Parts: C-alpha cells; structure tokens; sequence
C-alpha cells in the first residue's frame, strides 16, 4: 500500500508540476528566442540605413 | 508556473529532451501504479 | 489632379509637389490603364507625402499614373436604408441591391465621447443563451468579447445571438451590426445564409470582408460597421449590438501593415500600438447621457494556440469588460455552446439585472449556481486524482450538480432561444438538488418564494 | 512591350537601373547582356530596384535591363495540354529540343507553348451573336481525351463579325469582334497574371462530394468539388501513390499537379511517373489530362514562390470552361521555403519563424481561388477547382506556420502516419488524427443520393475506431482475455473496419477503387455483422462461439473489397447470411 | 565555377548500389549512385575519421568501372588537411582522387570558391570523361561562415539566424549539382559534411540543407562518448533512395526486410533499456531482457565497426542477420517466413 | 600581423603534461595543439591557465593577460619566482593589457605574444601560448567596428570575425623551423573564451571550437559544487585522445586508452542513468546500475576532483594518474564480478567501507609512495572476494 | 567622483578605503540612455559594447599599491534585473570583480539573514 503511495506521489508530481513546468518554460523560451530574432532585424536595419 | 533558466538554444534542446523523457516516465509510472494495484486487491481480499 | 508620383517602395508612395495635403487625407490614383486604386496619407511633410494604397502598389507605372487629393479621410455614406443590407469591408454594397442615399458621411474613426458626456451601461439584452443570461449578463453599452479557438464553435454562437437578441419590453428599435473580418467564403456564406433564413437580417446591417481582401480594408472593416452603429443609435435612437469576427484575423492584418513599414514589434511581433488601436474600436461602445439609444460590443476572437496570455486576447481582455470563455473540454463534451462560467465574467452585469430589468431572485441565484458549480468541478477533480472514494456524500451530490449544470443549463443548442424567465426556473430547478441548509448565498425570502 | 534601361550598380542579387520610367513595380525583366530573371521591386524617379533569381556573376554597369512589359503571366492555349513546366511556364521539353542541351541555360527565353503548330479550330458560335468574356467561339480537340474550349477573353465585349472554322496556330486571328473600341481581332491564346485571380459571376459553396474511390477518404474524411484538402508527407507513408490514386480516380476532367521546390532526385520521379499514369476511362496517358509544373530547389525563387500561383490560374483558365480541375501541389513547405527566403532577400520585418508576416494571407490567397463557382459567360455554367497540398513540416510537427495557416483556410486534414505505415496500413491516413468539415454536408448529400442512412452509418464506424482506441489501453494492462464480452466484440469489428474497410491496396485491380454504392455495401456488413453479434450476446450466446461460428462468413467479408463492381449483389447478400448463422449459433 | 541548372527531365533515376563499406549506412541508410545523401556532425566529433574511411572504402559492385574521388576542404585546420593528404597517399586512395585544400587562414572568398572549383572538376570528369564521381566536402559551416563575411561586406542584413536570405538557393545550387543525365555514360555523387553548432538540427545550416538533399547520415556524441565508432545514429538519419539502390540484383533480396527489423528491434531494445531503470530488473519480460541485450551488441557490435573496417554488403547482411537470430522468430514480423527459412 | 615563416607544419603528437587529471586523462592536449576554456565567470579559466603556465613541460610560456584584472597579472610576477620547474619567471613572458587599460591594445597584446612565441619556436623550442581572454579581444573588435559604423556580423561583431581568429590559431603548431639546422618547436595555443552569461552559442565560442582541437568547457553548476576544474566531461572534448591514447600506453606499458574509454562509458551512463533517475530513480534501480552509479561517484569525486590550491593535489604524475584510475576501475570490475556471482550492492558497499576511503584520499598521497596507493587493488580483491563466502 | 576622492584618500592621504556604491544598474542604465540618444550601434538589449571596458574603468580602481600604506576596497551593488543573474550588467560585473555575494528572494522570505 505504501509503494503504490510512493508511485501515485511520483505520477502526480510529474503530471501536475513537472511535465506543466517543462512545457510552459519550453513554449516560453521558443517566444523569447523569436523576440530576439526580432529585436536584431530591427537594430540591423537601422544600423544599414546609417548610410 | 515556468522555471527559472535562461532563454538559450541549448536550454530549449536540453527541456525538449528532458520533457520527452518525463512524458515517457510518467506513463511507465502510471503503468506499475496499476499493476500494483491489482497484485493489492488480491493481497488485501486475502488479509481481509 | 497630380502626374508626380516621385517613387514606389513596396507599400509605400512618394508624390512630390503637392500643396495642402493633410494628414490621413484620403487619395484616388487614376493608373495609366485606368484603374482606380484608393489611398491614405500617412505622412506629409514640405512638397511630399507618403501614402499607402489599400489595393497595393503592383502594375503602376510612375510616370503615367496620376494622384487625385480628396481633401478629406476616409468616411462611410450612412442610411437608415441600410438595414436589411450586406456591404463589404468598405461600406460598397454586396447584396445586388439599390444604391444607398445617403443622409451624410461621417469620418469612421468617429468621435470620442466626452467622459462627462458618457452614460454608464444600464440595462439588459436577452442573447437567449442562458450561460450569458444569468451568469454574465450583457448590459447595453457594454464590450463583452467571446475568447475562442481553432474550431470552436464561435460562429454557430455568433449566429445564434445575433438573431435571438433582442430588448424586453420594446420594439421595433433594436438593430444588429455584423462585421466579419478575414473570414473564407464559406463561413461568410453560413453567416449570410443564416440571417436570411431566419429573417434575420431584416434589423441587421453586415459588413463583410474575406481573407483574401486586401489588408488595410479589413482594419478598415470593424471602423466601418462601428460608424453605421454609432449613427443607428445616435442620430435615429436605435439601441444596436455590434458583433465582430474574427478579431484575431484583424490583428494578423494589422501586424501585416506594420511589418510592411518595418516598425518596431511589440510582444510576439504585434504592434506596440496593437493596445491602443484595439482600444479605438471597443471604446466606440456605450451611452451619452441625453440620448436615448447604445452601442453594444460582443468581439469575437481565437486565442491561439488556446493561450489567453497571448496578445491578442491579453489586450482584448485589458480593453473590454469581461469576456466568454468556450473550452475544448466542454466542446468534446457536446455542450451548446461550450461556455465555461468559471473563467467567464461580465464585470457591468448588475446594470442589466434584478426587479424591473430580468427578475428579483437574478443575482442570487447567480451567486448560488456559480458557488456550487466551483464546488462540484472541485469534486469532480479529486474523483478523478484520487479516486470516488476520497469524496464525502455531499460532495457526490456537488459533483452530479456540476454535471447536470454542464448538462441541462448551459448546455442549450445552437438553435434554442430561452427567455431570461425560462432560464431563472431553470436556475430553481438545479438549486432544488440540493439541501437548502446548503443554499448559503440566498436569503430565507427568496427560497420561500421559489425555492420548488 | 518591350522596354530597355541601363544597369548602374551590381550588387549580389541587387542590381539597379535607370531609364525605366516605362516599366512598373512588378514587372518582370531580363538582366545584362545574358537575360537572365528579375523582378522591379522598386522605382525612385527612373531608378528600378531589381531582385534577380539567377546568378549576377558576371553582369556589370552600362549593360540592358530589357522589360517583359508585364508582371508574371502564363499563356493560355491549345499546346498547354500534357506539357510539362516550370514555375515561371519555362517549356521543359521544348527547352530539350531547341536547346539540344541537357541544361536550363541562363538568360535561354522560350515562349511556353507552341505558336507554330497548326490546330483544327471548329467554330460554334455565329456571325451577329453577342459576346462577352467567358463565352465559348469554338473549341478544338487538343488531346485524346480535353476538348479545349476557346473563351472571349476578359476584358472584350461586342458582336462577332466575321469567325471561320479551319486550321490555324495559336497566333492566328480566328474571329472578329466589334466592340466599343472599333474592330478587334481574337486568336486561340489569352495571357493573365499568375497573380491576378480569374474572375468569375459568382462563387458557390462545394457541396458536392469528390468521388476519389478510396474508401478511407471518401467515407470518414470527405472532401468535395470546390473543397481543399492538407496532407502531411512525412518520408515512408506513400504519400506518392495517395496522390497517384486521386490523380487517377477522382472525378475530375483536368490536374494540375505542381511541384514547388523538390529535390532533384524526388522529382525526377514524378516527371517520370506521372507519363506511366494511366487515365481509367480511356486508358490513355493521365497526362493526357495534365498539365505538369516540375521546380528542383536550385530554380530560380521566383519560379519556386511562383509554382503554385501558376498552377492555380492555369487551373482557373479550364475552371472557366465549365471543367472540374484538380490541383495537386506538393510541397508546400517549399513554396514556403521560398517565401521566406525572398522576406530575408527583401530585408524585410520577419513574422513567425522567418516566414513573412504576409505568409497567412499569401496562404489564403491561393486557397480562395479554389472552389465551386459560375463560370463569365451567358451560359452561366458551373466549374470548380479542388486543392490537394502536401506539407512536409519541419518536424512532422504540425504545429509550426504553414500548416496551422493552411488550416485556418482548408477544410479537410488527411495525416499520413508513418508508424501505421510500419504496421503496413495503407492508405497510411491516421483516422483520430484526420478530419473533414465536409463530413455533416456530404453526409446529408449521401443520405439524398442513396436513400439511405449512410451518414448514421460513417457516425457509428467512427465510434468504435475510437471506442477501440479506449479498449487497447485496458489490453495493454490487464491483457485481451479480461474484458468483458461486449469490449471484445468492438475490438473485432473495429479490426473489421481497418482490415476490411480502411485498408486498400492501390495495385490490385479491383481493389484500387470503390464505387459509393460499393463502399455503402461493404460498410453496411461490417456493422450489420457487430449489431447482429451484439444482439446473441444480449441473448446469452458467448463471444468465443460467435467467433468459431462465423467464420466462412467473416472471410466473405474480408473478400468484400476485391467483389467485381459488376457484381455488388454477393456484398449485400452477406447481410442475409449474418442473420441465418448468428441466430442458428444463438441455439 | 557556377555550373548549370539540369532541365529536370533531363535527370535519370539513381539505379546502383555504392558500398560505402559501412554497415550503418549500407544496409539501413544505402547510398545511391546520384544521390546526395549528407552528413550531419558536431564539433569534437570524428567526421573526418568517417570522411577519410568513405573515401578509402567507396565502391561499386561487380563494376570494374572506378569511383573517381573528388575531395573538398573548406576552411580547415592544417592539422585536419594534412590528415586527409596522409591518409589518401598512405592508401594510395590519391591514384583515383582530385583533392581541393582550403584552409581556415584562406581568404573566405577562396573558400567560397572551394565547393564550386571541386564540383566544376567533378562535372568534367564525370560528365565529360565518362567517369562515376564522387564528391566529399567539409566542413560545410566554414562556407556558410565565409558567406556572411561577403554579406556584411555589401551590408547586407542577415535573414534568419544571421546567414543571408539567400543561402538556400546558394546551397540548393551547389548540392544540387549531382546525378544522373539520361544518355551520359557517368554520375556525379555527393557528401557534403557539415558540423550543426551546438549541436541543433534545427539550425539553418542543417535545415536548410536537410531540404535539399536526400536524407542525412546522423553522428551524435552520446554515441561517441561510449566508443561508438562511427557514431552514427540509426534512428535519425534517413537515406531517400535506398529502396533503388538494394535487394535482388544489386546486393541481396533480404536487404530490405532486415533493415525495417533491426530498425523496429533497435528501437525496441531502447525502450526496453529505459522500463530496466524505471521500474525495474523484476518488471521485465524475457522477451524484452532480449531486446535489450539487442540494443546493446547492435550499438556495440554492428554499428561500432571502427574507422579502418571495410566490410561488404554480404558481411553486413550476415551479421544482421547473426543479430536478429538473439530474438524468436515469433517477434520478427517484418519478415517473410520465405526469408526466415533461408537465413535463419 | 605577419606570422614568422617556418619551413614546415607538423602533427602535434605528443601530449602536454598538465598535471591536471581531468585533461591530462580525458581532454589531453599535445604539443603544438590548440586548446579553449570556455566559460562562464568564476568558472576558473583563469586558474586553468595559472596551472599549465606553472606545470607543463614546454620550455617556454607567454601568458598574455588581454582585457582582464591587473591582479592577476601581480599574483604571477609576484608567485612566478618564488616556485621552480631553477625559478619558473625564468621560462616565462607577460604580456598584461587590463580590462581598464586601452581596448586597442587588447588586439596588439594577442599579436606581440604569440610573435614573441613564435621568435622563441624558431630557435626550437616548445612554448605554451596562455591568452586570457579572447573574448576581450574580439570585444574590442566589437568596439571598433561600431565606432567605424560597420555592418556587425552576429551579436555585433564584426563579420571577419571568424577569420582574425583562425589566423591566430594557425599560427600555433608544431613546425620544422628555417635553417639548414632544421630544428623542431612547438606552440601550443591555450585559450580562455568568456562567453555572455555562459552561453555558448555565441560566436567567439563558436569560431573558436571550428580551429581549434580541445574543448575544455566550463560549467557553472559544477563550479557551485565546488567540483574543480569545473570541465563538463560531458561536453568537453579532445581531438588528440586517440593519439594520446596510444602514446600512454607505450610509456606506461598498460592499456590506459582502454581505461579511459571505460572511465568515460562509465559517466557516459551515469549521464543517460540520472536523466530517468531524477523523477523516480534509485528506489527502483538494478543492482548493476546501483554500482554503476557509484564508479561514476568514485570518478567524479575521487579523480575528476582536484583542488589547485592544496600542496599536494596541485600536480599529478602520470604514474599517479594511472595508478588511482585503476584502483578505481578496478573496484567497479572487481564488485561486478561479485554482482555475477550472487553477492549484493548492499553487501559490497558495507563490506568495502575502510578500502572506499583509501581509494578516495589516494589524490593525497605522495608521488614518494605510490606503492600506498597500488597496494589498495590488493586490498580490494581480497575484500570482495572475502564477501562473496 | 567617489573614485577620485578614494584613490585620493588611499594613496595621497594613506587611508583604509571602504567604498560603497548602489545601485550599479542605475548607472549602466544612463550610458544606455546616452548610448541611444547617440545612436551608436546598440549591443544586447540596447546596451552599448563598451559596456564591459566602462564598468572596468570603475571596478580597477581598487587594492593596494607597492610602498603606500592605504588600500581601495569596493563593494558595489546592484540589483538584477528580473532577478537574472545572465543579465548583460550582472553578467559583466561579474567577469570585472572579485567575485559577488549574491542575495537570493528564495532565503529571504525563509527568514534568513543575511539571505546569501
Ligand atoms: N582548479 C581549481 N582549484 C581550486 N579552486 C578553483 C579552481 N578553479 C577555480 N577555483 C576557484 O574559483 C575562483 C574563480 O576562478 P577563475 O579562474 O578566476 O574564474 P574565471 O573563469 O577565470 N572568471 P572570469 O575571469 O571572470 O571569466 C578561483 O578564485 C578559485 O577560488
Ligand atoms: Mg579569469
């Protein structure tokens, strides 16, 4: 009974904190790596057109 | 609630591989959980 | 009449040697096949001004095109004649119809209302969808958004509203506005079809513009339909509700402009003006005191990737006064329409609502319904975590009126109309599953009277 | 016409001529002494600002820009028919023949169909009759199998004064109109931008189901005439003979296939395979019946972003015609591919991922040409195109731009699943995973057609595909011998409707395709079989023994697919047969 | 230098087998005269081994006809150059090779000329002397890196990740000079080999290439860090014409039907591995404590053949066979019982 | 700017003796070869240097302090002669350009040191080359550019950026130097590379790792732990380990390529073991994964550990580098043996406690008395097989 | 300013220095505003490439000199920003110092102090 305690807190642990935790940082990072991209597209396009 | 890691290419290679390896860890969990639970109930008609 | 277009880049178009050219002014280029091609100002300054052509730049020739000034902005040509008509994104008629006469043309950016001058939503309108009704209830005047996704049933609700709304107790002076933005051919012709079927489209006004229309014509197309609105119930005291789709379809326009003048994005590549624009069209909703009449708001947009944290419902949210929630969990479960009261709100709500307006028992029993809902989902959730067992007789019974609530309450159909009377019985007749020692939020007076 | 300016600057792809005032902003023009492709994207006074898509070595200043004096446009004419393409409508075959050279040499122009060849045009219409733009003057018989029909071109409206039957080329004049511009002579071709969509009088809701003749499409995702469908071709899951099947079976008069920006070697293979295709009715070449447009990655990104846009105005041309046309494009994630790397050309502000922020509407542009509608001309006749787009996503992730901006204009989604091709499923359409917005209309229009409740029937097989999906689970645990007798008939006939139904080998004979009233039948058993064995269960009767019994007959079943179109009667009689043995195992 | 664009139904259908001496890539990635199949590599990881060892090993079955080798360096080390010059006169391998060395200290627009100088050769050669080329060069990034240079020069701004907007025609151009022409005698074959920073097939470099060209042979360093030698993962990689260049006629009938068993029992063997760690010794079947043990002697016995192993098709078809003979018969269901019986 | 002639550039073959365990065992570099350290502050680049600069058996070191604390560069002219290899500021030449001092001269620091190098090669020596930082020095070059309002390559530096470095490591090697006397010298490349918030994508990292041959790569989460050198052995690298692999075992006359490839399979598993572990492991491990993990343990703590700054853990021989690798593998082979033979994990590890802690403080015995440290491979099979009955 | 006058103080007047600065981002926050206002190529976030060589021109200006009796000790402070330590100040602070005591919101609502 104690071992199946053991496992269920381990499932749970892992459905409701660490695959969210995962998933919600993976999807956070993907944004921010794509604001970046952006953020030099527009600095290089100024830095062209001095000139 | 997101953790608190820096927004690299290899953090995003590293949580993506991290997170298939959950995923599939979390199956096999549920998998042993349930197996366990049948080997319970003919243990515990027994105790009973 | 100008023969100096100095340069074409993209988008955007150089004339040089104008005079008295104005900001935002509207333009005909007149191209050297004789094509007409529309236009706005964007920017003037000394003998030159840039403008942007809606139909875009492509098959000009620069010499031997010509540049009409309109001296004035873009405006709509407005008429009580345009009920039971369909226009297109520009106000230019759809439908095979007559011309319309118009009474006068009014810049569609409209005006702002003097704060001073603005009456707070007061009143009710019945959808007829119960969900809305009772627990979020739509007050005249108010902007109240349905947040959405990728094949939910938005448009079957955006239907069913717009032909069962109406206001109690007064006829005829309520009129429906339609705006779809960059909608396929096929969802427009569900639309269409469906206000002439149901007879509709005898007090509404359509404004539709598809996906593959030219971009600016699409920002253009909310604006449009809110000048017909705001004439409708201004000027002849209509009280008038204006639904709006897809209002992510007009967001993707308008980080398509921007892109297209390299601006500087803001969050996830949308305009760092995308707040304020958004904010120009919803605030376009309300009453003035002294005026008999309101302009109503329900924007209707898909949340991508279902993430409300996205910009587009994130600042949707900042500018409206609550908003409805459909969820793919209530969708898969065949509820109709698939409204999840839990994330749900309308913040304006007692406006509309009590004796004189719905029913005295409105607000409580709202109060009730919504309590053991949250306290039936909860139920439900530790069933499902840690088994049937781990719940307390009583919140068995919880978990079954959260069930018959999704069930039978909002569960409606896309083609059932409930008076807000049918609803509130409705409301009693889910209150009575339960011990009435349980019925905390509504006083002893209002169970005696109704509690069945 | 023709307009020639003066290169000063070479830049990479950039190059920058002056005195092109007569040219315009998307023009396309020949650049330097060679010709090779250019675009003007730009025009400051006489300056043009000139993307080229082919090598720049080697050009420099003081040398021509020759302009085309139109944007990119294709011919329109007897000789399209059976020809084989570019992008940009570069004649492959011709390119062979007058070039004697195995190479698409830079700045070689050739005209895209034959205007030397003699055809027999039969003159229909007669002198004093009204015209307008879509109506047809005459037709000739262009292949063995298309009748191509010879359309008043837009923009002419008048009387026909003088038109004659007998042979000429396509540069010929074949008829005289009068119009409001005085006398105008019409030839056999007309000439549209890709870009430009061929207008019609009006666009109607596809409503009409698409018989392909596979069984998995046709029933559980259906797409109609007018309808456009997506389907990821991950590498395994014969993603090629899916389309060779539609290509031949579907009810169509015309394909267009299109080939975006392939592999050298994958295309190699359809420009061979697609002559080796051959048209079911007639038994001729299925190009008899297509036009084939066919770019390797290394052609130029004009003619790659241009593929598809090429493809579809061609496909609106015979459209006009009153033809049913179907166009075929993969991939279209190379058509992407090429989108975004003209945004980066272009140094433009990027959207999602790289691809421009116009990518969505650029997506809808193409599919909203597609469609159900009636046709210029007072016959007011109908004609429709339907899009089948491959989309190879990056990851087989679906999730990423292309595909999710598709969906948002298509409405039918068929996903080729590689694990089920390792099973050896086939066609490989994973059926939880797929989907048809045209499933309620078609149904509706089956249940007309047939007179019967087809569509109760697709409800209830789908049903038990995903009850089947609930019970493997519960067989991974506890084993198949724990449940109940009731889950262990759902798992043999959801086993009946993959084996039996949904699986269909293109190469047998008889096999390769299903009439509706076939496919009506063979269903029909399948569920016939599972509602009369759950009837015995409920009397008592052991799933065990409904199996030993039913055997003959559950072979005949599995027969079912390869019974002769001519012979249906042996399907239907199966149902009397269920009956007769089932309540005969009951005692 | 820049070559010409092959009118498509100009091209012939790759048709034979190249013994790349590889068991790896012979039996479950085949590699096709024509084809151009890449190979996608890391910093620190032995690309130039793998290089070296196709370039030795590469031949065509029962032809007597000769690969000419044409061999790229693009922009690198001395130290990796001389390798390659060592290792082609120690094997005499330079008797049937062209070899074009660019150096790291090179200008960069000589080594944008490299790929171009070494395809040119190899078009005459093969398209003019008759002869079946094949064409070797790395390291791909070095040339995307050199592009860049001559980007910025003309201030031009990067498209995604920082490389031109061009690259892909750049790259389509160059790897797509490659195959067969329809009445002419030879080929041209290419391996381009290229290092993905970091590690990222995501990157454009690989990405972009990975539309190119037919499939790509994977090297990872997990593989590498327990001695696999080459380590090439199976899972990954990805031949697209294989089916072409195999079965009867061409290498053997059971080529096929062994590669789609290994490939499913690999895989199976890994999950296998992983059910070991997390639930236990006790929680597994025999039958997968097989599986298993499958995964581990494939990794270590078939895919680890060392860099200075050549082994024929037959060899490679024997021990996978050898292999697959640690399972039932009951579990190779990707087999025909026909091929059961002859091979064990 | 110009790189001295030479009459021809040879393989480095023979490997460098750091004294460092981690490096000389796993990422060894040779003589003439060409190393980087990236990583991220305090990570411990600089003392990587300060090690090699004082250990190494070349002839010759110029350390090239550029763009970093003038600290560092008084702890060395200060510590350099108190210690010896004969004083050891005997065999030693400082460049110092400081954070603070001018960025230009950042640039001419890297050239005037390795030409320094390159003079003292020419005469036939061996010269180990430290520059500390390269990163300064591409920042300069970051500086510069934007100043002269060129167009930036990635992250703002220039576009050539890829090419300056490589003509710098090109310059390093193993040559035949001119005159008839054909004399052989080397010079061996160690580099520090600071990559913004230890990022490594970036691209002074990235250029770096395409011309040169070892990656020493730096993690922060080790150098927390105070696990030192902080060497990811993950990540890291040595294009000279196979080499160096074959030329140890000649001299030691033992297999070593063998153990190291079975040290970095061991933490190659440890590695794929604590991905599942971390979300469910050890309760449920098998015995055999059990042990694994401890060699693991046992490679990590006992001989990837190494302090600089104790008298005796400073430097080891490769005497005593081998010896305690095969104490330590000779536990995992010896407790395997006993796991095949019925015995269990439990078992061993009570049953090996007193020889488990020789085995860990053997990187504090003596070079004097490495027979107290081969004696414990007596010790331990007589112990296990002592448990086994 | 308070540089000069402790360079002033140890090695002109012979003092023990103790020099205390906050807060550090504030100040690189004013080279971005006049970095921009310039409009100088911008480096990460806007920050300008000097940005490392600037801050070392105050973190150098700290020890001990051969012969004089005084000292220069500094202790800078700064907050990160959004708590990330990978921040382009922190980040360059912390390859310019002598190591940093860092502060953590995790110790500090634990009750600990100092929350080191
Ligand atoms: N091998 C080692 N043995 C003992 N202590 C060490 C070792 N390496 C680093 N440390 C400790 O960590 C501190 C930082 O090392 P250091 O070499 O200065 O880092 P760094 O990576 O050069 N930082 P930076 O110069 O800012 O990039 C040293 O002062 C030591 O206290
Ligand atoms: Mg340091």
């Amino acid at each position: 009974a104690e071992e199946i305690e053991k496992t269920r807190r381990r499932v749970n642990a892992l459905e409701y904190m660490t695959i969210p935790q995962l998933e919600e940082t993976i999807y956070y990072i993907k944004m921010k790596l794509e604001e970046n991209e952006r953020a030099e597209v527009t600095r290089l396009i100024k830095v062209k057109n001095m000139g | 609630m997101r953790l608190n890691v820096n927004p690299t290419r290899m953090e995003l290679t590293r949580l993506k591989k991290q997170l298939t390896t959950a995923t599939r860890g979390h199956k096999l969990l549920k998998d042993k959980q349930d197996e366990l639970m049948r080997q319970f109930i003919l243990l515990i008609r027994k105790n009973n | 009449e100008y023969r100096t277009i100095k340069e074409v880049v993209g988008p955007l178009m150089a004339v040089e040697k104008v005079s008295g050219v104005k900001y935002e002014e509207l333009i005909e280029v007149r191209m050297q096949n004789g094509e007409i091609r529309r236009g706005q100002v964007l920017e003037v300054q000394e003998d030159k001004a840039m403008v942007q052509i809606f139909e875009g730049t492509s098959g000009i020739n620069l010499k031997n095109s010509s540049v009409r000034f309109l001296g004035h902005p873009l405006q709509l040509g407005v008429s009580e004649d345009m009920i039971g008509r369909v226009f297109d994104g520009l106000g230019r008629p759809k439908d095979n119809g007559p011309e319309i006469l118009p009474e006068k043309y009014l810049d569609i950016n409209g005006e702002v209302i003097n704060p001073i001058a603005r009456d707070y939503p007061d009143e009710f309108i019945q959808t007829g969808i119960s969900a809305i009704d009772h627990l979020n209830t739509l007050v005249r005047g108010q902007k109240l958004p349905v947040f959405s996704g990728s094949g939910l049933p938005h448009k079957e609700l955006a239907a069913q509203i717009a032909r069962q709304a109406t206001v109690l107790d007064s006829s005829d002076d309520f009129a429906v506005v339609f705006a779809a933005i960059g909608i396929t051919f096929e969802e427009a012709e569900f639309f269409m079809e469906d206000f002439r079927q149901t007879g509709a489209i005898d007090r509404s006004v359509m404004f539709m513009n598809l996906a593959n229309d030219p971009a600016i014509e699409r920002i253009a197309t909310p604006r449009m339909a809110l000048t017909a609105a705001e004439y409708l119930a201004y000027e002849k005291g209509m009280h008038v509700l204006v639904i709006m789709t897809d209002m992510t379809n007009y967001a993707e326009a308008l980080r398509e402009i921007s892109a297209a003048r390299r601006e500087v994005p803001g969050r996830r590549g949308y305009p760092g003006y995308l707040y304020t624009n958004l904010a120009t069209l919803f605030e376009r909703a309300g009453r003035i005191r002294g005026l008999k009449g309101s302009v109503t708001q329900i924007p209707i947009l898909t949340m991508p990737e279902d993430d409300k944290t996205h910009p587009i419902p994130d600042l949707t949210g900042y500018i409206t006064e609550g908003q409805i929630i459909l969820t793919r969990e209530l969708y898969k479960s065949g509820i109709q329409p698939p409204i999840d009261v839990l994330p749900s709100l309308s913040r304006l709500k007692d406006k509309g609502t009590g004796a004189g307006k719905t029913r005295e028992d409105h607000a409580a029993t709202m109060n009730q319904l919504f309590a053991a809902y949250a306290q039936g989902k909860q139920a439900k959730e530790l069933a499902v975590v840690l088994g049937e067992s781990a719940l307390s007789d009583i919140d068995k019974i919880y978990a079954k009126f959260a069930e018959r609530f999704e069930n039978e309450y909002v569960n409606q159909g896309f083609y059932t109309n409930r008076t807000i009377t049918e609803t509130l019985d409705l409301g009693w007749e889910l209150l009575a599953m339960l011990p009435r020692t349980e019925l905390k939020r509504i006083k002893d007076d209002l169970l005696d009277k109704y509690l069945p | 016409g023709m307009q020639i300016g003066k290169i000063i600057k070479v830049s990479g792809p950039l190059v920058m001529a002056e005195n092109m005032s007569e040219a315009s902003i998307q023009d396309m023009c020949l650049v330097g002494d060679l010709g090779v492709i250019g675009e003007i994207i730009e025009m400051r006074q006489d300056v043009a600002s000139i993307q080229v898509y082919e090598e720049t070595s080697g050009i420099g200043p003081g040398e021509p820009v020759r302009s085309t004096g139109e944007a990119l446009s294709v011919e329109l004419g007897p000789g399209i028919i059976s020809q084989m393409f570019d992008g940009i409508q570069r004649p492959l075959d011709t390119f062979m023949e007058v070039t004697q050279s195995n190479f698409l040499g830079r700045g070689v122009q050739l005209p895209a169909l034959d205007h030397e060849k003699q055809w027999w045009f039969e003159a229909t219409i007669e002198e004093g009759t009204e015209v307008s733009a879509g109506d047809i003057i005459g037709y000739v018989d262009e292949t063995k199998i298309i009748q191509h029909k010879i359309m008043v071109p837009n923009g002419i409206k008048g009387t026909v004064q003088k038109i004659e039957s007998g042979s000429f080329t396509i540069d010929d004049p074949i008829c005289v109109i009068e119009t409001e511009q005085g006398l105008k002579e019409l030839t056999m071709m007309q000439k549209w931008p890709v870009r430009r969509g061929r207008p019609i009088k009006q666009k109607l809701n596809p409503d009409v189901p698409m018989i392909t003749g596979q069984r998995v499409i046709d029933t559980f995702f259906p797409v109609t005439k007018g309808g456009a469908a997506a389907v990821p071709g991950p590498f395994g899951a014969g993603k090629t003979v899916v389309q060779h099947q539609i290509a031949k079976w579907s009810d169509v008069d015309l394909v267009v296939y299109v080939g975006c920006g392939e592999r050298g070697n994958e295309m190699t293979d359809v420009v061979n395979e697609f002559p080796e295709l051959i048209d079911p009715n007639t038994g001729e070449s299925l190009m008899e019946r297509t036009v084939l447009i066919a770019n390797t990655s290394n052609m130029p990104v004009a003619a790659r972003e241009a593929s598809i846009y090429t493809g579809i105005t061609i496909a609106e041309y015979f459209r006009d015609m009153g033809y049913d046309v179907a166009i075929m494009a993969d991939s279209t994630s190379r058509w992407a591919e090429a989108l975004r790397e003209m945004s980066g050309r272009l140094e433009e502000m990027p959207g999602d991922e790289g691809y421009p922020a116009y990518l969505g509407s650029r997506l809808a542009e193409y599919y909203e040409r597609s469609g159900r509608v009636i046709a210029l001309g007072s016959d007011q006749r109908e004609g429709s195109i339907t899009a089948i787009s491959a989309v190879s996503p990056s990851g087989g992730d679906i999730s990423e731009p292309v595909t999710q901006n598709t969906l948002r204009v298509v409405k039918v989604f068929w996903g080729l699943d590689s694990s089920l091709a390792q099973k050896r499923h086939f066609p490989s359409i994973n059926w939880i995973q797929s989907y048809s917005l045209y499933s309620t209309e078609v149904g509706r229009y089956m249940d007309q057609i047939l007179q019967q409740d087809w569509s109760d029937m697709v409800t209830e097989g789908m049903r038990i595909l995903q009850e089947e999906e609930q019970l493997n689970e519960i067989v991974r645990l506890v084993g198949i011998d724990s449940l109940s007798d009731n889950d262990r008939l759902t798992l043999e006939v959801a086993k009946s409707i993959r084996e039996d139904y949904l699986q269909q080998n293109a190469f047998d004979d008889v096999d390769t395709f299903t009439s509706r009233e076939k496919q009506f039948n063979m269903l029909k058993v399948i569920l016939t079989f599972g509602k009369e064995a759950r009837k015995a269960l409920s009397l008592g009767a052991y799933f065990n023994e409904i199996m030993e019994g039913t055997v003959a007959v559950r072979e005949r079943i599995s027969r079912s697919k390869y019974i002769p179109e001519e012979e249906l009667a042996k399907i239907s009689s199966i149902n009397e047969e269920i009956k007769e043995t089932i309540q005969l195992i009951v005692s």
